[PDB]
């Protein structure tokens, strides 16, 4: 409902930007965590998830490549990794994690993370 | 795949009033009520508040109640307040392109 | 009410989907035979306070396809009821027109009372009338609908004197239905106008079953355009119901340079045609 | 060729006429029928709950067009067994009717999903008649349809009264009787529930781990055809000598246009003498003139 994320962030254009998430607040009955994409002034648009407790990455159509799907040693956060910053790539970075297994509907969400590509 | 249709693209009705929100999604033989609404306040992320056909996640308000079943949904807010004003996002979880809808941008006067 | 007129040269339809110009081409096909009589039957139900009983819908035996035609505004004729005894122990049709729809199946439909009628039949003060439906009162094992967009339509005419008639000819060989229908305009004084138009084949569909009955579904929650008499034998009237019934005739059509049908003959019926 | 045609070494002077002179045509073009809606595959293939073996769905598809050149990316399956018609010609095909039905079993009992089998699952649960004719697709489903702790979300019965019949589904819900003693219900000694729950789990090895497998019934019954092929081979041509393989023309000419004000439902046209002189376009829904060398 509440997960913590990373605070918000300044990268120049074409470096890597590190977005994580805390998760180990609760128990959780699902083995996948998923991260959401927001634009600025438009409507949300999925990007993926990794696989929990097997570090399988999931990426999208339009949502690969440049994106990084990572998670820990203890497989209990989940980190984000883009490069090749562009300065219309900027956008609000959310995480969520579902409740109950085989069912995908995110019950839990993060706090937020803002990170802007400019000058 | 499915390009998720949402519409009308944004309302602003007084507050206290119901205001349905069209959610309909390109399925063929349907979602069988397979479908997660959730509303997206400014900064924050989005908050789920239904999930599945009519019922409610824990702790959700009883004002924020949807239906819908196989291609038309609807959602219907009772008493919208000061604190409602966000956008409004509908998913369906029936086959793995998931994806959601356009986004409807609901406007407190 | 009944009565009998002439139907001097309607009842002619599009033979095959093939195209043709400036030509004169022969055909042998089942057809209303020119200058034949057809006879009307009228409904007679209004006012709520007084009233007689209605029966107004006379059923037909439907031998070997029918020729219709109705003149009305917008919606007072809905629907077909088709089959042999109409009855539990037969199967029987169901075609229903919608508002922007149409219904069409095959059922052990067992029993069909009466159109829901709230006996007002008054629309000279309030004419707000809809919501009848509960025509068949059960259903049996059948899994066929024919869902579609609805057939017959409304044409808006202006300043008077603007009406449509409609023109249905329905085929059943095969085990397969077959559907013509034309919208003519200019209905200005005459019952039947003279001149000349083409139907134009609109759907088929693979029924079978042994029809020789028919049903018509006219709505009588609110009529209009109620005259009455004692009428019989061989004289006019005024229905808005028209039946004539098809022969297997040879026909001689006069394709325009348009490819449209202008004029034809009757192969059978004066030694000079 | 004069000589060869009067069969002489000799021809006094005169004119004379020898064989016909015609202008070969050249390339060739083919079209498709008037169906354009495609089939929605993606339901059946990819689907994020499955019933049970024993609810598994008779479901039916038709009434649009199909396209099996797009499903092979939609499943890791490697299989492909058919018994009636060869796996790569199942495009070319025309269809009255396509049967379409999936459910989850065990793969110990996968090999076993044929005709002419018999036991567990051949008998108990799905059975196929001796006259099938189609395509079997199968994959392996582990890493989403087991939990390392133990999922009971599906149930398979193992005690019937009989072989229930094929192409057929029995979802009776009772207490089997086997034993003298009434087995009125619940549960008890000689009372079993046959309704026995999988315990899908990444420790099984081959066999035991939980798979999916799908299968296609067809017939080549005397139907008319409802759902076919697609395909476009070349565009078109406008002035050239061309061979046809359109939708009932088959024709040979040098078709440019149709500057004729055409009845909307009319494709072929015909002449004083009955000859087609007409095409509907399949696309452009324009009207072409048909005209020899």
């Amino acid at each position: 409902v509440q997960l913590a994320q990373s605070g918000s962030e300044l990268r120049k254009p074409g470096a890597s930007v590190k977005v994580s998430c805390d998760t180990s607040g609760h128990s959780f009955t699902s083995n996948a965590i998923h991260w959401v994409r927001q634009a600025p002034g438009q409507g949300l648009e999925w990007m993926g998830w990794i696989n929990t407790d097997t570090g399988t990455p999931t990426y999208a159509q339009g949502f690969t490549g440049r994106f990084v799907f990572s998670l820990d040693t203890s497989a209990r956060t989940a980190y984000l990794q883009i490069s090749s910053l562009k300065a219309d790539d900027t956008a609000v970075f959310y995480c969520a994690r579902e409740r109950d297994y085989s069912d995908y509907f995110f019950d839990y969400w993060g706090q937020g993370t803002l990170v802007t590509v400019s000058s | 795949e499915v390009v998720m249709t949402q519409s009308p693209a944004s309302l602003s009705v007084s507050p206290g009033e119901r205001a349905t929100l069209s959610c309909r999604a390109r399925a063929s033989l349907g979602i069988s009520t397979d479908l997660a609404w959730y509303q997206q306040r400014p900064g924050q992320a989005p908050r789920l508040l239904i999930y599945g056909a009519s019922t409610r996640a824990t702790g959700i308000p009883a004002r924020f109640s949807g239906s819908g079943s196989g291609t038309e949904f609807t959602l219907t807010i009772s008493s919208l307040q000061s604190e409602d004003s966000a956008v409004y996002y509908c998913q369906q979880y029936s086959n793995w392109p998931l994806t959601f809808g356009g986004g409807t941008k609901v406007e407190i006067k | 009410t009944q009565s009998y007129t002439n139907s001097f040269t309607r009842g002619v339809y599009y033979p095959d989907k093939v195209f043709r110009s400036s030509v004169l081409h022969s055909t042998q096909d089942l057809f209303l035979p020119f200058f034949s009589n057809v006879t009307w039957f009228h409904a007679i139900h209004v006012s709520g306070t007084n009233g007689t009983k209605r029966f107004d819908n006379p059923v037909l035996p439907f031998n070997d396809g029918v020729y219709f035609a109705s003149t009305e505004k917008s919606n007072i004729i809905r629907g077909w009821i088709f089959g042999t005894t109409l009855d539990s122990k037969t199967q029987s049709l169901l075609i229903v027109n919608n508002a922007t729809n149409v219904v069409i199946k095959v059922c052990e439909f067992q029993f069909c009372n009466d159109p829901f009628l709230d006996v007002y039949y008054h629309k000279n003060n309030k004419s707000w009338m809809e919501s009848e439906f509960r025509v068949y009162s059960s259903a049996n094992n059948c899994t066929f609908e024919y869902v579609s967009q609805p057939f017959l339509m409304d044409l808006e005419g202006k300043q008077g004197n603007f009406k449509n008639l409609r023109e249905f000819v329905f085929k059943n060989i095969d085990g397969y239905f077959k559907i013509y229908s034309k919208h003519t305009p200019i209905n200005l004084g005459r019952d039947l106008p003279q001149g000349f138009s083409a139907l134009e084949p609109l759907v088929d569909l693979p029924i079978g079953i042994n029809i020789t009955r028919f049903q018509t579904l006219l709505a009588l929650h609110r009529s209009y355009l109620t005259p009455g008499d004692s009428s019989s034998g061989w004289t006019a009237g005024a229905a808005a119901y028209y039946v004539g019934y098809l022969q297997p005739r040879t026909f001689l059509l006069k394709y325009n340079e348009n490819g449209t049908i202008t004029d034809a003959v009757d192969c059978a019926l004066d030694p000079l045609s | 060729e004069t000589k060869c045609t009067l069969k002489s070494f000799t021809v006094e002077k005169g004119i004379y006429q020898t064989s016909n002179f015609r202008v070969q045509p050249t390339e060739s073009i083919v079209r498709f029928p008037n169906i354009t809606n495609l089939c929605p595959f993606d339901e059946v293939f990819n689907a994020t709950r499955f019933a049970s073996v024993y609810a598994w769905n008779r479901k039916r598809i038709s009434n649009c067009v199909a396209d099996y050149s797009v499903l092979y990316n939609f499943a890791p399956f490697f299989a492909f067994k058919c018994y009636g018609v060869s796996p790569t010609k199942l495009n070319d095909l025309c269809f009255t009717n396509v049967y379409a039905d999936s459910f989850v079993i065990r793969g110990n009992e996968v090999s076993q999903i044929a005709p002419g089998q018999t036991g567990n699952i051949a008998d108990y649960n799905y059975k196929l008649p001796d006259d099938f004719t189609g395509c079997v697709i199968a994959w392996n489903s582990n890493k989403l349809d087991s939990k390392v702790g133990g999922n009971y979300n599906y149930l398979y019965r193992l005690f019937r009264k009989s072989n229930l019949k094929p192409f057929e589904r029995d979802i009776s819900t009772e207490i089997y009787q086997a034993g003298n003693k009434p087995c009125n219900g619940v549960a008890g000694f000689n009372c079993y529930f046959p309704l026995r729950s999988y315990g899908f789990r990444p420790t099984y090895g081959v066999g035991h781990q939980p798979y999916r497998v799908v299968v296609l019934s067809f017939e080549l019954l005397h139907a008319p055809a409802t759902v076919c092929g697609p395909k476009k081979s070349t565009n078109l041509v406008k002035n050239k000598c061309v061979n046809f393989n359109f939708n009932g023309l088959t024709g040979t000419g040098v078709l440019t246009e149709s500057n004729k004000k055409f009845l909307p439902f009319q494709q072929f046209g015909r002449d004083i003498a009955d000859t087609t002189d007409a095409v509907r376009d399949p696309q452009t829904l324009e009207i072409l003139d048909i005209t020899p060398c």
